[PDB]
RNA sequence: UUGACGGAAGGGCACCACCAGGAGUGGAGCCUGCGGCUUAAUUUGACUCAACACGGGAAACCUCACCCGGCCCGGACAAUUGACAGAUUUCUCGAUUCUGUGGGUGGUGGUGCAUGGCCGUUCUUAGUUGGUGGAGCGAUUUGUCUGGUUAAUUCCGAUAACGAACGAGACUCCUCCAUGCUAACUAGUUACGCGACCGGUCGGCGUAACUUCUUAGAGGGACAAGUGGCGUUCAGCCACACGAGAUCGAGCAAUAACAGGUCUGUGAUGCCCUUAGAUGUCCGGGGCUGCACGCGCGCUACACUGAACGGAUCAGCGUGUCCUGCGCCGACAGGUGCGGGUAACCCGCUGAACCCCGUUCGUGAUAGGGAUCGGGGAUUGCAAUUAUUUCCCAUGAACGAGGAAUUCCCAGUAAGUGCGGGUCAUAAGCUCGCGUUGAUUAAGUCCCUGCCCUUUGUACACACCG
């Protein structure tokens, strides 16, 4: 017996824990998101992921595994929660995708003119009106610079943000 | 007699499945009640922007709405639902 | 406090960024340039506790 | 330095199914999943410890747990330790 | 208890429960203040008999107070010195002990619901004296 | 008396009885509405809860 | 033949029951010249002394009120007298009248039977109130 | 502060250029025209739009609009 | 040539500028924050706006990072455990610490001048940038402007530019109505019966009508629309009629900058440092509260436009597993039993305060002021001494509107007044909100002080901290 106020917010906290725990978890596995859909019966879990097979086990075991995970950190009963990896399309218009895909080529060690101009293109060919990329820090020097590349046209002030 | 109460947040897919209840309902010859709405309520956090004493007192206001609507007749995610008798 | 705060207090960096070898490099920003199931352990439990 | 009772209920809860979890509180009286057994949270915390330095386990964490993986190193280890046959198979496999 | 003054008739009132000398007016009523947020004890003597005909008259108008309701209706600012000011119940020995006395005249019985209300013989008391003020003016 | 001694203080109130649940911090606790969560990680996670910007 | 008209101030919410009678006026069951504030008396009494005790003399009118502070109720229940006769004056009784009840309304004081829109503003982090500052 | 923005006036000139047989010297009646000749994500912009048609309307009476 | 800057000129804007004024602050006491002193430690960050009631920092322990004492390993990975007795002798656990050589690990340890992320500030000022065309060998320039107008590079207009993009606006949430819809036994009204009192009162009881009041969905409504005047009779402004309104209050907020703040918010983090006689970690005690003082936000006042004593009478925001209602006990603070409410249901018709109406007080350091101290009663908690708060009695200080200076503010605003939330075992002089009462002055100007732009100058370009 659980107030409304508490309640809600509840179950906020859960997806918010969920979300945040799948970023570490899926980083290399173009984790995009979840969609908690709480059924009164049962609560199924929607992992938004451009390499589902990755989410998947070699036969199926890491997605038994989260789900597995899930139902012992969040008191969820034994098969009282489910977990469906999805695909999501046009992956150039997904932010989180697509600072993955940048963050994967810093690491290599090619560039951050020729990888963000690269990734750049990739999302203005995905159909999008406007993109920016901003990388801050500091890389071969003491001093941190700041590398901002834009394109399009990009809304930034308002509700339709 | 059945009291279901719908609480949501958002009240577009709150009132979207409120009337399909209703309209679903009242096919079956089923005397309803109208969608008796609750006074909303505001969950409201003032927190402090900065996240040091740095700032120039600039606090950020946070609201979560919850909209109830209860049915006394004789499903989108985010939308709660609850029968009764 | 400092007297002199854009005055660099180090002989390596100073405060505005000045890249190595002009962006070139490996691991540099970039130069300005031309580049475009059997049973699980329950059951195993129950087979040696029921001899 | 934990009882040998308490060394195999880690292993056996761990074995069990393909998972385990544990908020990072050294001061928690009983796990929460080894409720009957007078396990301390420290001893679970401190015993994935140990398998994670040898490869046998990979962790995560979100914001007060762990959430421990066995791998194929660490099945097969397991299946030593607790004196079981290649027949056995965690609940994740 | 309407259609008069109410100031005048709770100085009416308390003349008419005065004269009738049926009300238990306890012994603590002259070292007694009527709130800890009061500097002082009231200054009219016969101030028992000024509070029971203003506690009968809140009775007539909003039924089922109870002590914790007087506490609340007979409530002011606290003067706190040097710190802000704020609001302060009232006593609840004399809200009670007030309540009481009124019981003893069979003008307040328990409220079956919440905690006390007028009775049939209070409530025509009450309007006997709202009429005479109405014709005193 | 080690075992009787270590964490033997009583935590059942005040600031340090209790912490942020996501960094474990028990500075600028937000304790409304359930959240038990310090002022700074909660507008981290103001959008995955739900708690949204409106004046 | 009754009509129930609300009077609106910055939250005392007066609504009048003019119905039909004698020339009864009351708020929340006591009299009208009776209210705790005697020095807003004159106030109360302003649709009485303008539009005459004759025009009064046919109607009950019963107001209850609740919100605000004292003198919000006041112009609140003066404002529901003003406009539960002109709606009476419309539904039962010619327009004709209406027009000689508004007009003589109107001209006096705007706010008798069009209530004004101030509210409270909310207030500003850095500062004591709405506008001022620390 | 009663200047409009060039997305009312811009808008104002072409439904004029487009439909100035519909319009008049009415706010109400081409209140509804540019609602049904115009797909406006707004109500208020709609009010601004045809306040100032009824304003351009005033003026081609009159003689030729610069715009 | 473009920036940056100037102690050059011109123009413009803004109650974080002025004018006209209001409430003050600076003076008093006290509460707090920062220095300075002192200290086994008095942790520390931040120092013009853009530090100083700030780190949501109201610290009894914990927090805790400081100080002085004692354990503990929570020493990954490649015999040893506890313990009765008392100020040293035995028993117990059983491969789980085995000691070393490896070299992990954790920090509220340093570095915010190694960084991320947020945030503050420049500046919420109006600024910024492509395409095509034009000017130039070119960097670049024009568009992006003399002027008028606007809250606004907002528009009109001028026009080698034309057409656009971001910002502004629009947009989002808000309150102002709509007796028109949609509906309400967790909201009410009205008509009814019932019944207490002398046709009036009744939040005193009951289920039929239907939505005015209440709640909240949808759709309407306002757009300088209408009129007059001023204006390139343009952009707009002013004044009026109508009307719920004739500039409503947030949020969001560009290009670009800071050596701005934050490593003490993060299992964000590089490096350095400490690693078991520890800067890990636990448990005690103390400190952050220490006081010749110099300041910064505040509260209470200096009264009769008032203090008291008593009567009467009105809110809204919101919270609740803890919020609290009744019957008893007590002078108060309390206590106690029975209850309700995971809530439009109970607290609760939130009987708030100021205010209003009586009653005494009568230039008076006084029934103004309640600071400083004494003696007691309680509550919170493991424990309040350096008084946690709270109550009662007593003690009755400075302070008679406050120097040079200085702050905020244009309508439900200032100010008064109380309430709620955050902090919270105990808990507001702080802050975030809320309603209540409710003005004076102003519809203006570059005079001051702040930035912006143009022009101009430069040996500056790490850009005058040159
Ligand atoms: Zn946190």
């Amino acid at each position: 017996q659980i107030s409304k106020k508490r309640k809600f917010v509840a179950d906020g906290i859960f997806k918010a824990e969920l979300n945040e725990f799948l970023t570490r978890e899926l980083a290399e596995d173009g984790y995009s998101g979840v969609e908690v859909r709480v059924t009164p019966t049962r609560t199924e879990i929607i992992i938004l992921a451009t390499r589902t097979q990755n989410v998947l086990g070699e036969k199926g075991r890491r997605i038994r595994e989260l789900t597995a995970v899930v139902q012992k950190r969040f008191g969820f009963p034994e098969g009282g929660v489910e977990l469906y990896a999805e695909k999501v399309a046009t992956r150039g218009l997904c932010a989180i995708a697509q600072a993955e895909s940048l963050r994967y080529k810093l690491l290599g060690g090619l560039a951050v003119r020729r990888a963000c101009y690269g990734v750049l293109r990739f999302i203005m060919e995905s159909g999008a009106k406007g993109c920016e990329v901003v990388v801050s820090g500091k890389l071969r020097g003491q001093r941190a610079k700041s590398m901002k590349f834009v394109d399009g046209l990009m809304i930034h002030s308002g509700d339709p943000v | 007699r059945i009291r279901i109460t719908l609480t949501s947040r958002n009240v577009k897919s709150l009132e979207k499945v409120c009337a399909d209840l209703i309209r679903g309902a009242k096919e079956k010859n089923l005397k309803v009640k109208g969608p008796v709405r609750m006074p909303t309520k505001t969950l409201r956090i003032t927190t402090r922007k900065t996240p040091c004493g740095e700032g120039s007192k600039t606090w950020d206001r946070f609201q979560m709405r919850i909209h109830k609507r209860l049915i006394d007749l004789h499903i989108e995610p985010g939308v709660e639902v609850e029968v009764t008798i | 406090k400092r007297e002199f705060d854009r005055h660099s207090g180090s002989d390596r960096a100073r405060m505005r960024p000045e890249d190595k070898r002009g962006g070139s490099g490996p691991r540099n920003w970039g130069s300005i340039k031309e580049a475009f199931q059997e049973m699980s352990l329950d059951e195993w439990k129950l087979l040696q506790d029921q001899n | 330095l934990m009882p040998k009772k308490d060394r195999i209920a880690i292993y056996e809860l761990l074995f069990k199914e393909g998972v385990m979890v544990a908020k990072k509180d050294v001061h928690m009286p009983k796990h929460p999943e080894l409720a009957d057994k007078n396990v301390p949270n420290l001893h679970v915390m401190k015993a994935m410890q140990s398998l994670k330095s040898r490869g046998y386990v990979k962790e995560q964490f979100a914001w007060r747990h762990f959430y421990w993986y066995l791998t194929n190193e660490g099945i097969q280890y397991l299946r030593d330790f607790l004196h079981l046959p290649p027949e056995i198979v965690p609940a994740t496999l | 208890v309407k259609d008069v003054n109410q100031q005048e008739f709770v100085r009416a009132l308390a003349a008419f429960l005065k004269k009738s000398g049926k009300l238990k007016v306890p012994e603590w009523v002259d070292t007694v203040k009527l709130a800890k947020h009061k500097e002082l004890a009231p200054y009219d003597e016969n101030w028992f008999y000024t509070r029971a005909a203003s506690t009968v008259r809140h009775l007539y108008l909003r039924g089922g107070a109870g002590v914790g309701s007087m506490t609340k209706i007979y409530g002011g600012r606290q003067s706190n010195g040097v710190m802000p000011s704020h609001f302060s119940r009232g006593s609840k020995s004399v809200a009670r002990k007030v309540l009481q006395a009124l019981e003893s005249l069979k003008m307040v019985d328990k409220d079956p619901s919440g905690g006390r209300k007028l009775t049939p013989q209070g409530q025509r008391d009450l309007d006997r004296i709202a009429g005479q003020v109405a014709a005193a003016s | 008396g080690h075992q009787q001694l270590y964490w033997s203080h009583p935590r059942k109130f005040g600031q340090g009885s209790r912490s942020c649940r996501v960094c474990s911090n028990r500075h600028g606790l937000i304790r409304k509405y359930g959240l038990n969560m310090c002022r700074q990680c909660f507008r981290q996670y103001a959008k995955d809860i739900g708690f949204v910007k409106n004046c | 033949q009754s009509v129930q008209v609300f009077g609106r101030k910055k939250t005392a919410t007066a609504v009048a029951h003019c119905k039909r009678g004698n020339g009864l006026i009351k708020v929340n069951g006591r009299p009208l010249e009776m209210i705790e504030p005697a020095t807003l008396q004159y106030k109360l009494l302003e649709p009485v002394l303008l539009l005459g005790k004759e025009r009064f003399a046919g109607v009950d009118i019963r107001v209850r009120v609740k919100g605000g502070g004292h003198v919000a109720q006041v112009y609140a229940i003066r404002q529901a007298i003003s406009k539960s006769l002109v709606a009476y004056y419309q539904k039962y009784v010619d327009e004709a009248s209406k027009k000689e009840i508004k007009d003589i309304l109107i001209q006096y004081d705007r706010t008798l039977l069009v209530a004004d829109p101030r509210r409270c503003e909310s207030k500003k982090f850095g500062g004591p109130g709405a506008r001022a500052r620390y | 502060g009663r200047v409009r923005t060039k997305t009312v006036k811009k808008a104002a000139r072409v439904i004029i250029e487009k439909y100035y047989t519909r319009l008049g010297n009415d706010f109400h009646t081409n209140k509804r025209v540019c609602e049904e000749i115009a797909i406006i994500p707004s109500k208020k912009l709609r009010n601004k739009i045809a306040g100032y048609v009824t304003h351009l309307m005033k003026r081609i009476q009159r003689g030729p609009v610069r715009g």
